[PDB]
């Protein structure tokens, strides 16, 4: 079996191996610095560390079983997978991470968990999982702030452990700056030790202060360096949140910039107030119903195959309901679907007038149109979604008395979304289909007779 | 009004403000009444009366105002009462309003009433749409959130003090003063991470202070990031204009362009930025829908272009295409729109400013002055290429804005319309 | 009538000359209102400075009546029309309200109350105008933006210092630990100590720094909370403005590095060779080092046809007139051809053209030196310096030429070369409006070929 | 020999001269303000100062030997380089940097190291190096973080020296705000002096406070000014780090914006759920394998010559392997390479089915294309990278039995990267090559006769 890295099984294993990596990255230094934490729950640490080592071994097996892309295809040969895993630095990192340094537990005793710090060398795996999460989650900003919170909490936890270790090296309660005497019943509680160390670390690593001033020179140096790290950390939090705020509001900021630009244009051009109100209502409607993005610019990022398939899935049935395209070759229909151009109209907008040159076929997608009697107060017929007009005028039919010109005035009753196929687009598609061109000419002739 | 538009009705947005005020009363006074002892049995009637008023506003919102809201179906405004009611009932906003409306003397039992936040977002959207330069309000809105967080923080602190007894330690609230401004002061010193408070002693106090400071770091970061986004969005156009002008100035400095041409370019940049607020209008034009772009071009230039005798009797869509192909060009004072003897290839439509036609002996004589809305040089459009020369010097009296249509764009339009093309050739051979 | 041009330097100088009394009012009026000793001790100096500021305010109203505005592209010079334009503006109302003679209220209130001059603060907009005009005139926009932001925060801090001193006065000096101490103290009774300690308190609060004596009364608690909230807004504004400015200065490097990274990703993606990757990286290092990253088409795209034409003329007209075929061409044709020149940049060792390639464009050397080399490229026949050109016959498309738009020489860039190409299509498009000049160009090319013997 | 400013040797010298400039910018003010630092290690300071001055002299000599680009060529003339350096302000700055102010030690005394402050005027040389490192390092964000940290460290160290000097001027221990009495056994230690001054400066310049409050008016004023400066410093740090963070995920933000716009379109158009899943999986494939940026816009940034060289290096051999283009002129091959258009296909995608219009020539850059039957489950032949099909279709050959139609079904087995040469692009490139067009048509006619067609 070969695990697809883009599959859900790979992401599930990413989480399943991230749990021991996070457990190591926090609790190894937590037990190394807080001796009471290691001593009190030593059996639990032994079970959890053995389980984490087993999951590390299974992670190496997964990496041997993880496929990769060559020639656009997932490599499923076992020997190639082994060679690809062993060639990378990650194999060396995994081997160094699973070096049996726990044997020093028999030498240095049960109070030295820092020998397991090599397990932290699985760190990249952890990062990979979160990277995949930022590609997979439907709430990228919530996950991003959670990721930042967790990384800041991990760094604060590490600095809390460092502060406790420095206090231990100097001496508990030897001065006012260090953690106080742990022989005291209140200060000697493990919960009190860890929580006050975390409080000190959070305060110093966020430019808050509110901690006893350092007394010794090494304490002054450590406080200075850790406040510099805290300035960096606070600036990192502020920059991450500011980038998040900019990114969430980027689409709204762009739409608002377009709003302000068009408003300034109609102020500067002395555009009539009714037209101004129509433009503002049009933009508000496009934003409210999530339509303001131009379809060509959105779809241009897609490849031609996916864009063509989406265009087919949107337009193929509607274009096949057209009576001039009722019985056509599939490729011609696909090309004509690709040649469709989106148009939008406000309520009261005139798509075409009588006497206008007709060079486009309009097909209604999400609107209502009306045929008016040159006055606009009466409507002959309302054309609903899926209807079309101008299918004859795009065909160059000889002997047509009403050809090349529009015979009816088409008014947009509301906000109508149409798709237009120009005559030039039809001819460009028909140069590759001569038989379809002749059939279209004959169909238009037969329609014009009746 | 039998049917009310949720977008453009001022009475509706006033009612939205009323619903927002009721929601704000719930959100700001549920934690106060839960934490602080301000909900005494002596003054319980004021709290009950205002809660009843807020619930009545909620009920009139869910029943009267929201069911009369017109909506958009298929791009059509729908004011049919049954359709309006069904659209409201199917909506998630009705579900949120029902979830807030249920009751569930304890102030925390009113916590469902805080779930009517969609009214707040709708009112915010209406406020952003109504008034220009909206980011200022956004700052206030962001500040409001900060205040509310401090408010929540304040209440939490009091509960923590009430969980440990007032004055039991130096960390908790002592018990003197207003008891809300003291807890709000603690919330300000913590949630802004200012510090200076009495240090926490017990494990509960240290945990509370740690979590409070952490939330304060992130809330202060949220406030700073919101203000940074506001500043970056407010000055984005000015920054873009300054960057374009500086890039142009650097270009002219690399090529040793003299001070006269550089000053003219800077003058055009400054005048364009101060007059139309954008360097290029066609960049905005291409972003619009084609119908909107066409109707704007019609509203700007159609009467003037259709007043021109050269294009009388021509097809209306060819006129519209010429309107779409018009380009706005700003000429500096004393600039030559047409030089005597140069090739005439452009149609000039004075959108703004004055244009002087020169003549007479030795030049420097103003034969005629053309104001805005006057068209000259359109005869040069109907030329074979090199067949038209400008007869008189034509100069810009001040900063004049002209809508220019050149011969190439007119020909590119004319190949589409054979009738108008034939009419223009007939007029060209008729006038000579 | 004599009209001040708002875009002129005289208007900017007067903006400075009116900004000085506006700043003096905005600081010192509240300083003297809140610090009583400051008003009482220097009363003659304050009266003289207030009279000077009022005189400058009157002259500012006169300048506003004499300041023209652009209507239909013309500076308005009619005195009645300028007066009506000023009066219709809200600034006239603010200037009248700022010059209301409230200094007579001294006789009603004594010299202790300079708050009557607070209406002078309504000239504030003039101050703002000067600064924004400075932001359009200075060559250091970011340094000036930093200075303006700092000055605004210093004024707000000074105002809050005055407010804190006034609140301590209302509560009572030395009554509790939060207020300013008792003013009968020899150290804290000094006016300099009063203002400077109030400024210290205000800086600490408005920067959300703290480390001040905690409030003792409910009114003090309210003021401290409100003032730290104002400080939150101030601090967020400072950091946001500086971050926006930093992003603005780093935007050009950000987009250049993003383009470099995208190109590097493309070369790793398409497996481009290592030497070609090194050539691309060296090219982009050359671009960033020499400040040549700007695209001339993108830089000049917003400019109108006349101004782009003038710039292009000043860059290229002499060297295009030095061309033999374009020597006798009409000035307008030269303008169009110069506008159609497209910049090309060649690395050292790059072949602009080789023998046997199709010649569709004419290259004019703006900067650099090119070499006519043989097939091997080791030897050089002649080095073309800046202002030289080649390929003028290829763009003409002369019938009967033995070359037939094909290069007869190998042109190699010895160093970095900035050339400007005039394509055959662009030449013909420019020649559409000049048929006689096109015929003259074709005749010139034909005669050149006859002299060279290439025509048959 | 003339040093190339863009070379490696120039950058190595930039580091070698930045080291004395950083040494001056820290230790000159450190010894000026902390008198015990100057007096206790005076011999070491004199040796290091002489070394720094020697390296400054070599830096000026390097300025005389640093070529500049004139007409795109490095100027290698000695007098030209000397004159170009002398005309610049940097020559004056370097001369002012190396004024022999060390003689004034004989006048002021050994306790006045401020005389070497003019060496700080070599700062330009320092900043340039970091700018060059910002263009040279593979990790721009790591180096820019380190550069910002280093600037903040020097600023805090300078403010620490300023605080200690202000305490010295006012008097050590004269009040609670200044540095305490230096006759104390603990606070009289030079290490304690520097670490407490640095701690004070870190507290004040990072908007923390927690220092003893000022007592004198000058101390209050200096505290106001220095907390304002620290607010500016913190805002600058936040702005730089936020600009970095924005620049890191700008590509990710743009990709997510494109994905969100596509998703909004698909929800608008009621596109089928399977198609939406295919689009989302495709964009995830683009992000995972670093194929997000389109080739067209990326190649637009390069110049025409460099873009042509990139295109040649990517496509020239695989275009020359095509049998119609094998015997073709080099310029036509270059033009056709520049005409090649990138197409990427998902697994299971169809390049073309039978009956489709063949107006473009597909060349497999990477991936495998299967020739499948009507059912699509039976595979005829698998074409690896460098293979091509439809070369005859792009030639408008008279008498072809299969006119602009596909005779085989071509399926993408995996994610296939390929380049299409349309018939229109081939004709447009061949308009300048009439003999090559004739040869291509004749070769296509010969191939059609050889393969039994026509």
């Amino acid at each position: 079996v070969v695990i697809d890295p883009s599959g859900n099984t790979y992401y599930n294993w990413l989480f399943c191996i991230t749990l021991p990596v996070m457990y190591n990255w926090t609790m190894v230094i937590a037990r190394a610095c807080f001796d009471e934490l290691q001593s009190d729950y030593l059996e639990y640490w032994l079970i959890l560390d053995y389980v984490s080592d087993i999951v590390y071994l299974i992670d190496m097996f997964v990496r041997t079983r993880t496929g990769y892309l060559e020639q656009g295809l997932l490599v499923k040969e076992e020997l190639k997978l082994i060679n690809k895993y062993k060639s990378n630095l990650q194999f060396k990192l995994d081997v160094l991470s699973l070096i049996p340094t726990d044997l020093l537990y028999f030498k240095l005793g049960w109070n030295y968990p820092e020998i397991r710090l090599n397990r932290l060398l699985r760190f990249s795996r952890m990062f990979e999982f979160f990277q995949r999460t930022e590609t997979r989650t439907n709430y990228p900003n919530i996950f991003r702030i959670s990721n930042l919170v967790m990384y800041i909490v991990i760094i604060i936890h590490w600095n809390a452990c460092v502060f406790y270790s420095i206090s231990k090296a100097i001496g508990f309660g030897n001065d006012t700056w260090v953690y106080p005497d742990i022989n005291d019943p209140e200060f000697g509680r493990l919960a009190r030790k860890y929580v006050y160390s975390l409080y000190w670390s959070t305060l110093t690593l966020t430019t808050i202060g509110e901690t006893p001033p350092p007394v010794r020179d090494s304490e002054y140096v450590f406080v200075v360096v850790d406040f510099l790290i805290g300035v960096l950390i606070f600036a990192t939090i502020v920059g991450n949140i500011g980038s998040m705020i900019s990114n969430m509001n980027a689409a709204r900021a762009e739409f608002q910039a377009r709003i302000d630009a068009i408003k300034q244009y109609m102020h500067f051009r002395n555009v009539s107030k009714d037209m101004e109100k129509r433009v503002i209502k049009w933009f508000d409607y496009l934003w409210t119903n999530k339509k303001t993005v131009d379809e060509k610019e959105v779809l241009k990022y897609l490849p031609d195959k996916l864009r063509a398939e989406i265009a087919i899935n949107v337009h193929l049935d509607t274009l096949k309901k057209v009576r001039i395209f009722a019985d056509c070759e599939a490729g011609l229909l696909v090309e004509l679907v690709l040649k469709l151009q989106p148009q939008v109209y406000s309520p009261g907008d005139y798509i075409c007038k009588k006497g206008d040159i007709g060079r486009e076929m309009y097909i209604i997608k999400e609107g209502k149109l009306a045929v008016v009697a040159d006055d606009g107060v009466t409507q002959f017929v309302v054309l609903s979604d899926g209807s079309y007009f101008g299918e004859i005028s795009i065909l160059n039919i000889k002997g047509s008395k009403a050809g090349n010109r529009r015979t009816a005035n088409i008014k947009s009753i509301g906000y109508s979304d149409l798709f237009c196929l120009s005559k030039d687009d039809l001819m460009e598609a028909l140069t590759e289909y001569p038989d379809a061109k002749t059939m279209l000419e004959e169909k238009g002739k037969q329609i014009l007779m009746k | 009004p039998q049917s009310i538009d949720p977008l453009t009705n001022l009475m509706y947005v006033l009612w939205l403000f009323f619903v927002v005020m009721a929601w704000n009363w719930n959100c700001w006074l549920i934690p106060v009444r839960w934490a602080f002892p301000y909900q005494t049995p002596d003054n319980i009637h004021h709290w009950l009366l205002m809660d009843y008023l807020c619930d009545l506003i909620y009920f009139l919102d869910i029943t009267v105002f929201q069911t009369r809201l017109q909506f958009v179906r298929g791009g059509d405004i729908i004011t049919d009462k049954k359709d309006m009611r069904n659209n409201y009932l199917k909506s998630r906003r009705f579900k949120m309003d029902l979830l807030s409306l249920l009751p569930l003397v304890n102030p925390l039992l009113r916590l469902p009433r805080c779930l009517k936040y969609m009214a707040f977002f709708e009112f915010n959207s209406r406020l952003e749409s109504i008034l220009s330069k909206a980011y200022v309000y956004r700052v206030i809105r962001t500040t409001a959130y900060l205040l509310y967080s401090l408010h929540l923080n304040s209440c939490l602190y009091y509960w923590a003090s009430a969980y440990q007894g007032l004055g039991s330690t130096h960390w908790v609230y002592d018990g003197v003063g207003n008891s809300y401004i003291r807890c709000y002061y603690f919330a300000v010193k913590t949630l802004i991470t200012i510090g200076g408070l009495p240090d926490p002693k017990t494990l509960f106090e240290i945990v509370f202070q740690l979590l409070n400071y952490f939330t304060g770091v992130f809330a202060f970061s949220v406030m700073i990031g919101q203000m940074r986004d506001v500043v970056g969005a407010a000055t984005a156009g000015q920054t873009y204009y300054r960057s374009c002008m500086d890039s142009t100035v650097k270009y002219m400095n690399f090529y040793k362009i003299p001070k006269s041409v550089q000053n003219r370019v800077k003058t055009w940049y400054e005048y364009t930025w101060h007059s139309q607020g954008m360097l290029d209008e066609s960049e905005l034009m291409v972003q619009l829908p084609d119908k909107m772009r066409l109707d704007l071009a019609i509203d700007v230039n159609y009467n003037i272009v259709s007043k021109v005798a050269l294009f009388q009797g021509c097809d209306r869509q060819m006129i519209f295409d010429m309107l779409k192909r018009l380009r706005s060009v700003v000429y500096l004072p004393n600039d030559y729109v047409c030089k005597k003897g140069e090739i005439g290839r452009e149609m000039y439509i004075i959108q703004a400013g004055q244009v002087q036609v020169l003549g007479g002996p030795d030049g420097k004589s103003v034969l005629v002055t053309l104001k805005a809305g006057s068209v000259f040089g359109e005869i040069s459009l109907l030329a074979v290429g090199g067949g038209n020369r400008r007869t008189a010097n034509v100069v810009a009296h001040g900063f004049t804005n002209l809508f220019i249509l050149d011969k190439k764009d007119l020909n590119e339009i004319l190949v589409h319309y054979p009738e108008s093309q034939k009419l223009l050739r007939k007029k060209a051979r008729r006038m000579l």
